């Protein structure tokens, strides 16, 4: 049985090939204690790493491993490789098959520094990295479509047309579901909240994904929330407190369809994948404008997904229809794809083997894959 | 302290 | 029961003889994909033949295997003839006879090696290598008439008095669609439209069949037309608006100097092929002038030829351009009406004829 | 075996480990004579310090060695440590570890002297210091809540989460049971009582301790009590009635302006202690306030402090003000259960430390 | 003629726009008497404000108005105001424009009730608020340059490359002498001096303003302080009596550049500088590297610039120079660059009338400022 | 004296006929402000044009207003033209004739609108627009040969017998150094260096423009590179940081000869000099063969010119000789050819003048060149 | 993309 | 940030 684990840079979502929900779902931080420990006799081990981090918060450092995708610090990414296959699931990789995961345009060391961690520091039989936005494909069952990902750090179109991607249309935007949390929490201070560090960064995620949702007609919605009108929403901080966010409520992922607001130059992403059809052949943007795939934990907004219909509209042909594919259990979509591809027949000559590796180094994700 | 909420 | 297939550079058409119309037609198109397929399940077949290719243009890079007539490569013509019997009409080469064609003055390494695929891999019982002009004339059901077939490739004139083919008085032109579409996608560039690859050509060939016509006065349409303005619409979704270049894209053959040819117009050498005959045929060889091909099927292409073959012909001689309108499949059309015939049965070349001297049987039995 | 010697401002509580209540409970006075004596044949030696100077009362002059938790005179306080150890513990300190203690935010020349005293006047071989509140919750088994010490010179709150201290929100105040003693004998000369010397004020003592509790609302008090009496006997036959100023005395610790203290009562350096923790420490903070100390032990205090911090919390937050019945000696508990576990036998400052380092080693460990 | 007030939340800067030093230099602090007075003359007052308080400051309760930048006490601050107009200035508000200041990323409430308050009681013909760091790159006479603000409260950055501000590189930290005067009256009890109350606020702040001095390397000062050296410095209080501290005064600065000891997980003062210049383009590093403008109070101990300068060494590139600028007159430089500011013929139609507050009310300022 | 621009996508090359370099070589980009100014008594005028929006490049939005030689946006184009003749030349058009140029097979409406431009807003006496390969002949001298003009969006193959330019033989491809800098820019990405916006685009195309040479053996170089070898070349970034390249100097290049890599269908530029050589007559190839002349800046690596004798070489007949004719100073050659062909007095007569433009409108310029 | 039609 | 080089 292979092992499907999907190290996003917010989310571990780990679990067993063959199912349709990931098993294990923690975020990925590792919390350092920053006080005077003065007890004896006490469970302060070292170093506190996933969801158990996230129970002493207010004591802990809370250091994310993987930022806009690429790896920064590999001991504790280790650290939450090792938590994920002991602590919660139980099982010993010298027994099973390992796909892994990646962003699209990352460094190549990426590859290189995980297979060799996954082959000398762990002894998997097997293992093979994919990349994510082909396995929302797999996930939605169609072969047809460009896939929109999002969710912490990344956000990349990659055109697919007939299980043929074109990867001179890929493009991929750092502006995912981080920069709105600190967006949101520098948009927060003008009303009168200053959440500061890195264990007020998870209250304002915890507002962020269940208050914000997207606007549809924002200079309509700017001028309705001026009004003292239905809007704001109390919410009950972990000490006791209410805070009342009227107006930044759909400020904060209106950044993601205007990214000037922390200054980025790029356009939205509305139009990295206007752009990324129109890169693509005169055949294939047909049926490319009909399939939008969404995927990511940044799509699930209550908006969005009849906002990108709207905008992408504005600048397609007129006689040219347009379908956001919104499978509303997205946030999995790139697990369950990936549970789909490891449970073939076919897939299974694909695996980069040990006999391989000791023969090639770690060098030989870069030829296959 | 003395902000709205925090500090 | 008989195999007719006409191998034009442009469509094969196929199908049985004593038929009426072809069994199916399809371009004669091998495209390769050129892009990195990841998935498992499908991205398959590592070639596409015919109609699958011109389904998939995007991924694939389209090839013909046939330029101005003669094959050039012959792997993938053996994919096309492959398919063409087997995919398209189910039936297995041994058991058939089957007509070929081709186009008058080609090379005779064409015959032969036509000749050694279509017995040395499908073992043919019996095969033919027609010339494409005659069949135009056994379609019309006349002996008497000059051919001007134009496809894809060529552009040829065949004068026939009442059999007797005469070989000192037949020419070839090769500025055919072809030629043409390559024009039309570099006179589109003045608009502002850019068509680059093959795929494109695929559209571009689309856009020629359907809003080009040939002009009558030339320069009275290009005063005129400074409203013939149309719109075509682009795969996907984009709309162009080609007003002027939709005349001036088939004035090509009758003035070769657009695209760099020293030859003369379609009017000029049918008028040459007529006077090389002798003096008494050219009474009738003027009052009966078949035309066929799908490079004839613009709307004003024969009376352009009415008007000014009369232009250069003595006044006391009357001028008869047949136009049928089923003409595209009118070599197809000669073909099953020759193939059904019992003067014809004793003419073909059996495997046992092949089996000695090779294949340059063809060049004393065609 | 290891020594449990809680050597507070008001009184001496010290004992042996392990057990569960301290063997040696007497005040820390060293009362000198005043008078001359003129009986020869007696004894009468130099000075009494402990319980023997409250006997021998009246012929004294009872001097405090202990001033707001800092020692101020180092030549009677070695008296108290002698007779703690001799004469009423009887024991060799040569064969015993000890476990001393202190109030937080103190100057640091009490952890030095004290340690120099402990090697090189007892000769213990290993010692060590802890901090009041620490020990106060190693009592109750807990490793979360936050503390309030009293009794005898400090008030503090230290705030632990999981056994991580939180060193920058320790609140210290010095308005402890000597300075609501000074308050009583002070409030009471307006009713006719004229309480003056060490003896008044070891009678002002007892007349507080078992007179006087905290009101829950003030002003209704001060308005009931305008209509509540009681009595107290003097050790000469006299009888002496209050019957307001028992709980004006106490009210002292949470309006602290009765003494010109500029700084907030005990409500309000608490809720500031826990506003300076973080969001996911406050909601646990407010479900555990732990109390020690001798002051807390009025029959007012622990429904006060919940009814004036709950009008200063988020009404969304509930509050359990943990008052153990046998709080008096929880520092002392805390002592003997922190001196029992085996986790704790690497963590004394030896005697070799002390020979390589000095007393300032104290700084560097504990 | 203008007024430049540089409102601030430790001293109260205000004079005549034109001028290059302000006419009133004196605290914001409101006494309240909590003793009882018995005199039946006059004898007392009510409620002493500026100067006032810190004479009688012995039987007086000093309170700050404003805490952290943010003003909390709208009744004395009015006080404070009439006191700067009317007392110490002796002008009429009605026939002079005012141009005040205000941290970067603050509250919403502070610009619309200063704007109220100076509009509908002390009834001024204009105004205008400025934000701090802006003012000093405006006194220094440059305009490329990345300021660095301090004083009792606030510690912000503000870069700034040809007059275009970068709003979303502006790094805000409360780090300031008022959080170092309660650690050095703090770390003052392990000597054995105890000073509590608001009168003896007072005294530690004279004792940090000409005895606390910042360390080069301070692994080496805490080594050479082990020894009794000539660290130590005698100051009497306003009685008598000595104190010396030898240690303790290059601790309490050295909270600024590691906020660990007052239990903050910020990073120092150099880090969020650091950090400041590494949000912004790589055309404007090289010329934000070498101007680095200090401002504000706490940036007058002796040796904070080298320690800046050796501490941002260590995190630029080596090939790239530094050069912390700090005037000797830097303390004022918040109003120099108001006088400056508003005494410009450019300016003159950006201030905020009368008739534009009679026709939207204080929300004017959002949009003009 | 007329004048001679060299109206290109990347630098404008300009100046008096009758020299031999130009006096005005500034690339064309015009750059507006993205920030928010607040330096209010400065200079910041609206739009930047030139290599002054270059060098304050860190605030502004690069925008080039031609790409792949057509003039997209006329607006910041006529900017361009206005800065040109009055900042970098001093000269008032009205006096002097202009010399433009253009791609072959470009739109008509380019040409009509340049000329509707230069007469009806610049009003110059008389202009002429050529066709950018035959004045690299007549830079060269030459009146044979089969020119391949080759900077920043387009590509030709303009072969000229002798006098007699063979219309129905020329070959345009948009493949030029603009493509080459986004494949590096997104090849870069591979190694670790991330390079974004257009102000990073502008350091990506300096990188290229003095590390990037074109191999002569690619699979060799490939294999050669693999080992730990000499290639590498550090770069320094100019906020400090140092950037080293090892492999990807000629996989940036390489694109000119296998166009696959950026997803273009097309043929190498090798094989559309030989199918324009091969559209020519047989009497004309021979000495067609021999006269290879190279032109533009994207012809100016330290490979091609030898590797392009390979590689036609390899398919031409054996015994015929081929001489790349590549003069160093070819970079500026279509100025120099213009600047030739304008001081003739041949073409004094070729001139469209001002009285017969308003006599058939700019449609004259259809019939003129 | 510069052009009206394709790229 | 977080790259190597740029960001
Ligand atoms: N219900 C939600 N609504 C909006 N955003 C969400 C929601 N849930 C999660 N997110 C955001 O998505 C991120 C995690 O989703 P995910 O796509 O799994 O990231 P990754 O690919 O790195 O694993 C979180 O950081 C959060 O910002
Ligand atoms: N209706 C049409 N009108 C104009 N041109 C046509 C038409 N149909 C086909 N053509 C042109 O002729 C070619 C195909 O016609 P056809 O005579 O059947 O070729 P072939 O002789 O090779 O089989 C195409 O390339 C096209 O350019
Ligand atoms: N039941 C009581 N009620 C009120 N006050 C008490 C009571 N018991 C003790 N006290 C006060 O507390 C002081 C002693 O308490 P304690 O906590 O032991 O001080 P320390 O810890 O310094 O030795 C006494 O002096 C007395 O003022
Ligand atoms: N010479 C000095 N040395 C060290 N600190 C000083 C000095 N002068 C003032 N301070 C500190 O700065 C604070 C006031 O500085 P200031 O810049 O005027 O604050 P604000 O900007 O709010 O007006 C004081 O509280 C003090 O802590
Ligand atoms: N030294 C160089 N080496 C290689 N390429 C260069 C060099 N200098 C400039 N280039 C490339 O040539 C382009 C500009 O050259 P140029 O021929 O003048 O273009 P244009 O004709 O459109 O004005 C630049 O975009 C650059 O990619
Ligand atoms: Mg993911
Ligand atoms: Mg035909
Ligand atoms: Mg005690
Ligand atoms: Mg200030
Ligand atoms: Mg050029």
């Amino acid at each position: 049985t292979a092992l499907v684990c999907d190290n996003g840079s917010g989310l571990v979502k780990a679990g067993f090939a063959g199912d349709d929900a990931p098993r294990a779902v923690f975020p990925s931080i590792v919390g350092r204690p920053r006080h005077q420990g003065v007890m004896v006799g006490m469970g302060q081990k070292d170093s506190y790493v996933g969801d158990e981090a996230q129970s002493k918060r207010g004591i802990l450092t809370l250091k994310y491993p993987i930022e806009h995708g690429i790896i920064t610090n590999w001991d504790d990414m280790e650290k939450i490789w090792h938590h994920t296959f002991y602590n919660e699931l139980r099982v010993a990789p010298e027994e099973h098959p390992t796909l892994l995961t990646e962003a699209p345009l990352n460094p190549k060391a990426n590859r290189e520094k995980m297979t060799q961690i996954m082959f000398e520091t762990f002894n998997v039989p097997a293992m093979y990295v994919a990349i994510q936005a082909v396995l929302s494909l797999y996930a939605s069952g169609r072969t047809t479509g460009i896939v929109l990902d999002s969710g912490d750090g990344v956000t990349h179109n990659v055109p697919i047309y007939e299980g043929y991607a074109l990867p001179h249309a890929i493009m991929r935007l750092d502006l995912a579901g981080r920069d709105l949390t600190d967006y949101l929490m520098k948009i927060l201070t003008e009303r009168g909240y200053s959440f500061v560090t890195t264990a007020e960064r998870e209250i304002v995620r915890d507002i962020k994904e269940k208050l914000c949702y997207v606007a549809l007609d924002f200079e309509n919605e700017m001028a309705t929330a001026a009004s003292s009108s239905s809007l704001e929403k109390s919410y009950e901080l972990p000490d006791g407190q209410v805070i009342t966010i009227g107006n930044e409520r759909f400020r904060c992922p209106e950044t993601l369809f205007q990214p000037s607001f922390i200054g980025m130059e790029s356009a939205g992403i509305h139009e990295t994948t206007y752009n990324s059809i129109m890169k693509c052949d005169i055949d294939i943007r047909k049926d490319l404008y009909a399939n939008n795939v969404m995927s990511g934990g940044t799509t699930m907004y209550p908006g969005i997904a009849d906002r990108m219909q709207k905008e992408i509209t504005a600048l397609a042909p007129s006689t040219m229809k347009i379908k956001i594919i919104a499978p509303p259990e997205r946030k999995y979509s790139v697990w369950i794809g990936g549970s789909i591809l490891a449970s073939l027949s076919t897939f299974q000559q694909m695996w980069i083997t040990k006999q391989e590796y000791d023969e090639a180094g770690p060098s030989i994700v870069h030829r296959k894959c | 302290p003395a902000w709205l909420a925090t500090c």
